[PDB]
């Protein structure tokens, strides 16, 4: 009965102002007031044909305190699409006969969407395609923001590194552009700047950015400073002179911060951003990441239950 | 009028070059239908141009789809009983389906069974196409070239 | 057949679904001269069939044999002043140059910056290839495209 | 200038009955009277892009017993055509720049024609073209097949083996259907038989020609036993059931053999040829080898200098 | 003793004027007047310790055109600086006990400079260090640049492609700068620029250089357009995006050509020079490679040989 219920969550493209905060007000009361059995009688397919700790496991923790089994794999080197030349379509035409939902994380970009064109009345969750989309990525740091804000609107947001290969700034700038009054700050190498695409979007609800050549020309207005590393096994060899950060964030170097000003990143950072900055009142990709649980348990309520009452 | 023939259709103002493009890239030779094609021919309006006939056949949206973002000036009309019964523009939905393929070599796209697909946001400048799959955007410049 | 053409080249009797090979395989329509073909056409000597007319563009005797195992029932018009000025006829040649691919995978052909080119020669009710480089020879049946 | 001064040896279907029997007249010339400074002052190239034992040692053991020095190469991992990019026919433009003669053997199919076609004057000696043709192999079979046998004709002979890849059995039966005579046996799988172009030109000539399973059923009728090992580098994967020797000529095979006959090999041979074969009458393999010497030496002879010889 | 007598012939820099009109004049005479038993009795070491076509055969034709007998390697992997650890200076030590002279490339600058210093009396001539210096490759093209336009001085050149790690355009820019009134033009990308120490050498001359981004520019002007091509294995990934040729010549871009203006490439070439061109008239990169016979036998008497030539 809910918006979401029965859904496929394939783009941040797809989904409203208002989908963003029910799952977002879902966080927020299941954090407070946890509900282990939601879904007792579920089993879930979590499927990674990439790499991945975060977002594999604070989805299937999900599943769990919410009372759901998993199945899955990390890698394909076993499956038959591995072993035996399988297309991806029959495996998600199989493993829809035997799951409620799917969530997959893939190596090539559209494998989220090519999916849920195989699988039925089974949901599909997007978990990462290529460099194109991070859906529960955004729900999640869309929650922390909330939190830390207490609010999504004209918020002054920097974005930096690699912009171009980051799925996780695509589907978050998309969802920060739903809401009103935010100016965006972009702070990456020309060579991986940052899509037309989501630029051109930009300017279609005209609203306010700004390329930078560093972090510093902007540190004092910013209220969130959302940090990237470099997508170093996405990239093209006529860009490997941009292995390397570029932009990193030392605790020295956050002197003229606003107050409430929270460091985020999707993680994992390899140098963009210093340890240093971890013990400082900034430093929040940490309790960002903890959040991942609330808002993916929120995602997968709303996906398998017609209604939910708390 | 310009020498026509009983049923079928004429595909005039194509632009140069392009006409022997749609031969092909739309296995329009694949009949015993009397054809009758003009390449580079005079034209009081472009310069020169290409124009097909085929004899006894028709379109509508089979494929005066892609003509759109091909020949933006060509003319579709159907002929019946030696008469031209409609002359016609390019209808250029905004979806085109499978005769197209991705520039973004890492689109599922390739890999995998499924039938192209874009959406065409025609801006005034050049044409546009976002894909069905890794949702990137492009220009047919690209997409439809070699 | 449309039109007669004042100074140029006229292949006549080309056999149906040829014509359209031809035009691909020896890139004919690559050119800003004006071309007119017809495809399925009504004869009385043979059936129906293909024609393609070219101006200002001959065709040297081997050029002309090259159509040997495609249309080798045909006629080629030299025309000038919309008079035939001199008509030939297919008779099988010696090589086929640069336009097929040599089958073999391990061909010398294939890595090089040099030309295809195979003997030609009717063995049974066939015509064999036999590859300059690697000299395997090939019915020209499975000898294809590039 | 004989008629093989400044000429290609690239394919024993560009020779005639004459141009082969000048060879060998001319070998024997050699082997009889040595002639150590015939080609002083000739630098000649030996580059072979594939392996060689016998045909890259003989040929530079020719080129020095006739007072030629020699330059060149036994594995292309090092030329610029190997770590550089450059194609073959640069390749074989700036060697022809430098020797008065090219000895050339390579894994693809007519490399030494195109050669011809960018050594503007230095003649190019094909040592071997993929599984095409093999002509200075040739050369040495005969005149080993008629040092031991009296002559070229009449001559009933078995190949049996490779047939389909052996470039040695592609120039061999070439060679002796330009005699008169000659019968042949094709011991060989239905996978790697004689290809049809030999077939084809054996008819021309109305040559007696019938496939058989067995050394046996020939044994008793054949002058010459001509092995050839599987050539399992140019099998395509679908031919691999062919890579063991299918047949195996044991020292008991000979036991009906006409007291003339010679085993011939052109070697390697695998086990095709079982060592106790070796201490038999019938062994002839290793003199065939050592033929080689002068058929090169000959061939070299009458391509870098115009008279015959005394 | 002539000025190049028992010399190392490692880099230009080393070099004067008068040397290198002593090289090319020496040249010259063997062309004219081959001497085949110049070097009877003399045995010289090649040693490649990277790859090499054009160098390594030319020179060792030399040496045979000249009666020396040759001793080497092609590949390190199979001395035992390649399999038991040994020190290329210990490799230099032994070997220098054997022969004559010791012609060597290898893929570190300086390489050729070490062995000096531990080949005793043995003088070394360095056929490529790394992408430092390859001084006998700037001898072959001035007696090219000399034989097709008449003379050293005055002349506009235009070297395109790698020039940072062109061991070829750094001797050779070198060595005409040595000369009077020659223009320069440098067209290559930003991150395979002509290195710094070379403009300053220039500077100190007062000779006139300029960057360029095509071949048009400067088309009508020049009279040596001096082709390279990209040293991938010079490259640091980072500099990746430049393995693609650049700059490409076509037949079609000589249409406005001064009627002398000759085309070089020290070869070999990738694409950077389209094989429609090899027809044109400008097209000279094979009789260049052809000339660095006669440049090879000149450095080879005059450091073997204590008098001039007749
Ligand atoms: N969080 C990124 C990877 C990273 O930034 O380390 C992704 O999974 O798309
Ligand atoms: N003799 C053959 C190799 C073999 O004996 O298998 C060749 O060099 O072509
Ligand atoms: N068997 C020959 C070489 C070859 O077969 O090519 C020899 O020993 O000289
Ligand atoms: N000639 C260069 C290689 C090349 O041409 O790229 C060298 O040997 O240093
Ligand atoms: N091109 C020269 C070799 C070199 O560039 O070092 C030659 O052919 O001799
Ligand atoms: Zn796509
Ligand atoms: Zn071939």
């Amino acid at each position: 009965a809910n918006p979401l219920y029965q859904k496929h969550i394939i783009s941040i493209n797809d989904l409203s102002r208002d989908d963003l905060n029910l799952v977002l007000a879902t966080a927020a009361k299941l954090k407070a007031n946890p509900q282990p059995e939601l879904l007792k009688h579920k089993v879930i397919a979590s499927c990674f044909f990439e790499a991945s700790t975060r977002t594999r496991l604070s989805f299937e923790t999900s599943m769990h305190r919410l009372g759901a089994s998993v199945v899955g794999f990390s890698d394909s080197a076993n499956t038959s699409l591995g072993k035996k030349g399988e297309t991806l379509a029959d495996t998600i035409s199989v493993i829809s006969t035997y799951v409620d939902a799917i969530v997959m994380r893939h190596p090539q970009e559209g494998a989220a969407r090519l999916a849920t064109e195989f699988s039925g009345n089974v949901p599909v969750l997007n978990a990462g395609d290529g460099s194109n989309q991070h859906p529960t990525q955004t729900l999640l740091d869309l929650f922390t923001i909330q939190e830390t804000q207490g609010r999504l609107d004209n918020l002054h947001v920097a974005m930096v590194g690699d912009l171009k290969y980051g799925r996780t700034v695509h589907s978050l700038t998309q969802a920060l552009a739903k809401f009103d009054g935010n100016r965006f700050y972009f702070i990456a190498p020309d060579a991986l700047a940052m899509p037309q695409y989501i630029l051109d979007m930009l300017d279609e609800k005209g609203i306010a950015w700004s390329l930078h050549s560093s972090i510093e020309e902007v540190m004092a207005e910013v209220d969130i400073l959302y940090m990237t590393r470099v997508q170093k096994e996405r990239l093209a060899p006529s860009e490997y002179a941009n292995v390397k950060a570029q932009f990193v964030l030392r605790a020295s170097d956050l002197h003229n911060a606003k107050a409430n000003m929270k460091v985020l990143h999707p993680l994992p950072r390899v140098d963009e951003i210093a340890t240093d900055v971890d013990k400082t009142p900034h430093a929040w990709y940490f309790q960002q990441a903890g959040n991942g649980i609330f808002a993916r348990q929120a995602l997968l309520a709303l996906v398998l239950n017609r209604d939910l009452v708390l | 009028q310009v020498e026509a023939i009983k049923r079928g259709t004429v595909i005039d103002h194509i632009p140069a070059q392009i006409g022997f493009k749609l031969l092909s890239l739309f296995k329009l030779t694949e009949t015993d239908q009397r054809i009758t094609i003009g390449l580079n021919l005079p034209s009081g309006e472009m310069g020169r141009k290409d124009l097909i006939k085929i004899e006894n056949t028709f379109l509508s949206e089979d494929q005066v789809d892609q003509l759109a973002l091909y020949a933006p000036q060509a003319t579709v009309n159907r002929i019946d009983n030696y008469e031209v019964v409609g002359k016609s523009r390019p209808s250029l939905p905004e979806r085109i389906d499978n005769v197209l393929v991705c520039p973004n070599s890492n689109c599922i796209s390739h890999a995998e069974p499924v039938s192209s697909s874009f959406a065409v946001r025609k801006r005034a400048n050049d044409i546009a196409l976002k894909c069905k799959y890794c949702e990137k955007e492009f220009s047919h410049n690209v997409v439809l070239a070699n």
